[PDB]
DNA sequence: GGGGGACAGCGCGTACGTGCGTTTAAGCGGTGCTAGAGCTGTCTACGACCAATTGAGCGGCCTCGGCACCGGGATTCTGAT
DNA sequence: ATCAGAATCCCGGTGCCGAGGCCGCTCAATTGGTCGTAGACAGCTCTAGCACCGCTTAAACGCACGTACGCGCTGTCCCCCGCGTTT
């Protein structure tokens, strides 16, 4: 009748994500809150993933969301280079950078 | 003749897409990257809050195991903000029944 | 065959100046090749674990990544 | 040294596989021939081992520059591979 | 007659030669548990330890300080320098990965 | 009171003999101290926020233990 | 009045040594890093039989998925030095059976 | 009657190992002969660490095992060194290595 | 108090960057087929659960002997010769 | 090469306090029995992996040439170090 998603006032499906951890084998009893709050954990993550990849975006001037936007935005944030050190993305890269000493004089 | 429906989020990361960019559109490949960033991180704190559960000797999952596992797993502000939020999301979640 | 060699000097040297070298010694490219086949006869051999495992033969791209995942290379890409 | 470094600012913004995938995935297979006789690969899988190989190779090399540019030089040599994959634990 | 002085850089080996083979901790306990609660202090008051927390504490900052100085030997000696350097601390942490 | 003259010039000297150190330099000890304040602040407040999960104001081996090992430094001593 | 029964192995682990080397003994430090080997160990080759049943897609745990995890996690020829003896072990306590 | 050790042959403990499995949440159905490859696997591998325990030791002219002991066991075995690479062993130190270029000139 | 070591300056030359002819096979793309990944049905042997039983695992005490500690002989690098 | 001189290894006297053996409890392994259920196996299908081959050309091999940086050497100046004394 009424999803609880909705009802938690996000968007993600809360039914979809306790049903992966009930049967994810994690513990013998799942709370309500839990998978609520995981939902708006990544929510909110997602949320701020896609809106740096917003400004990617339109930093070279793109209506797509290409992962070169995602290479770029993953990686110029400290914290979420910290949080995804030795993680890879496919068609990925570096950032622009040059060493000092490998300048011109 | 279909062969197994998918278990994925691309409507769902197309539609918060839509609330946060209205007019940018995405790729195939993509949603598949931003779909292995949230199943990576659904396990990586799903790890986390089971191994905690057993580190207390308990065998219930509840809203304080997940939030500490979010306090430990996110450095800087961003489980501090997920610290509030979310707790919020449990609120409302419990003022609507 | 014997294809370490197809792995050619300029590929490694525009590998190289990709990651931010501006002279790459000639010794640069057999290391080189020496860490790309060892990387190769780590993950290929966890692959082929995982498809013995499932009663295949045929190597997946979740193969792959659960290989690189396991080593600590987590990647976002191709299986999901 | 100055086109040198042009396709270098070139290449930070480049994407595409340097390696060419036939010869790569023909030492795949020979690798994988050692493992197990008669193997099929995907193409998404041969695809996702460029891809990480690649990034890990971008990764050494980049490592043994620093090294290189901390050694007082700017010609890398193969020791600044040994002691970056000493450091880093990835030699045995 | 002058005293008997060894050459500098002997006695240093010796002291290496000594502590290479040895099980002890060389930061004193005290102030070392005394840094771990005004540390500790920072996040949450009233803190209670034990004395095993604190000891493990030490043997894993001192083997992790050590790993660190192996490294740091290592950067400089490639440098062709029998001197370790802070650039050598810093070339050993953001190739471990260590600094975000 | 601030303890970072408890880690003293001799104490550094001493660790570094162990790490196989021939010559140390004046400015080592400050760098070696900051790295020293960063890990513990690592993991000390990963150990406050295991305490503080687990409904306790006494700080046990056991979460130093665990705090370790979510760091993965791997410790096999105290607590267990 | 006893505080609580523990769980460790200090019975197996001097039984195993005195069995090798019979003039050797240990110290409870040493057998306390022992069963913290042990256990890690264990935990270790748990996760790994747990995530490996989790990629079959299968609820179920048979000797094949520790093989397989002794294979992955063990480098060496012990590997499969622990396959030929858990191969024997298993047809040892399957014919005892 | 007759424990699965025993009948296994094996040192090490069946039942308590298949007791941690089951109450572990590692999976839903826990099988028979798993347990006894792991214990078959926990009992060669801590054979493997005394027996290489028991060679410092008595190259040491000592019949108790110190951490050291461990400590010179561990890391001069290759595969132990490279499985247990981030380890820490509580009371131990080093392995005895000095370099090259920082022995003394001769 | 000092003396070896980090650092700066300068020449050697050679080893790798750069340019171009040439060869080498990489890349794109239709075709077939076939081994095999996957889906569907069945029924079955293997595992979870309930309860009584026990014997090995673990708390407590002890007494002893392996290693901690001291000094003097011998060894072994080590600086001055 | 060659000298004595301090640092350290080793052996004997001894002592002392954790370690394994013993006593005794008690609780989870063991076993009997039963019912649920996930997968072993076999057909059936449909799909992409592989092999193939022709056309175009991107790119590598390699030679010629050059020049700029590793590197050997030399000079310099000073930074910790070994040692003595005090907290």
């Amino acid at each position: 009748a009424k999803s609880r998603s909705n009802r938690a006032g996000l968007q993600f499906p809360v039914g979809r994500i306790h049903r992966l951890l009930r049967k994810g084998n994690y513990a013998e009893r799942v709370g309500a809150g839990a998978p609520v709050y995981l939902a708006a954990v990544m929510e909110y993550l997602a949320a701020e993933v896609l809106e740096l990849a917003g400004n990617a975006a339109r930093d070279n001037k793109k209506t797509r969301i290409i992962p070169r936007h995602l290479q770029l935005a993953i990686r110029n944030d400290e914290e979420l280079n910290k949080l995804l050190s030795g993680v890879t993305i496919a068609q990925g890269g570096v950032l622009p950078n040059i060493q000092a000493v490998l300048l011109p004089k | 003749k279909k062969r197994k429906r998918k278990e994925s989020y691309a409507i769902y990361i197309y539609k918060v897409l839509k609330q946060v960019h209205p007019d940018t559109g995405i790729s195939s490949k993509a949603m598949s990257i931003m779909n292995s960033f949230v199943n990576d991180i659904f396990e990586r704190i799903a790890a986390e809050a089971s191994r905690l559960a057993h580190y207390n000797k308990r065998s219930t999952i509840t809203s304080r195991e997940i939030q500490t596992a979010v306090r430990l797993l996110l450095p800087g502000e961003l489980a501090k903000h997920a610290v509030s939020e979310g707790t919020k999301a449990v609120t409302k979640y419990t003022s609507s029944k | 065959r014997d294809n370490i060699q197809g792995i050619t000097k300029p590929a490694i040297r525009r590998l190289a100046r990709r990651g931010g070298v501006k002279r790459i010694s000639g010794l640069i490219y057999e290391e080189t090749r020496g860490v790309l086949k060892v990387f190769l006869e780590n993950v290929i051999r966890d692959a082929v674990t995982y498809t013995e495992h499932a009663k295949r033969k045929t190597v997946t791209a979740m193969d792959v990544v659960y290989a690189l995942k396991r080593q600590g290379r987590t990647l976002y890409g191709f299986g999901g | 040294g100055t086109v040198a470094l042009r396709e270098i600012r070139r290449y930070q913004k480049s994407t595409e596989l340097l390696i060419r995938k036939l010869p790569f995935q023909r030492l795949v297979r020979e690798i994988a021939q050692d493992f197990k006789t008669d193997l099929r690969f995907q193409s998404s899988a041969v695809m996702a081992l460029q891809e990480a190989s690649e990034a890990y190779l971008v990764g050494l090399f980049e490592d043994t520059n620093l090294c290189a540019i901390h050694a007082k030089r700017v010609t890398i040599m193969p020791k600044d591979i040994q002691l970056a994959r000493r450091i880093r634990g990835e030699r045995a």
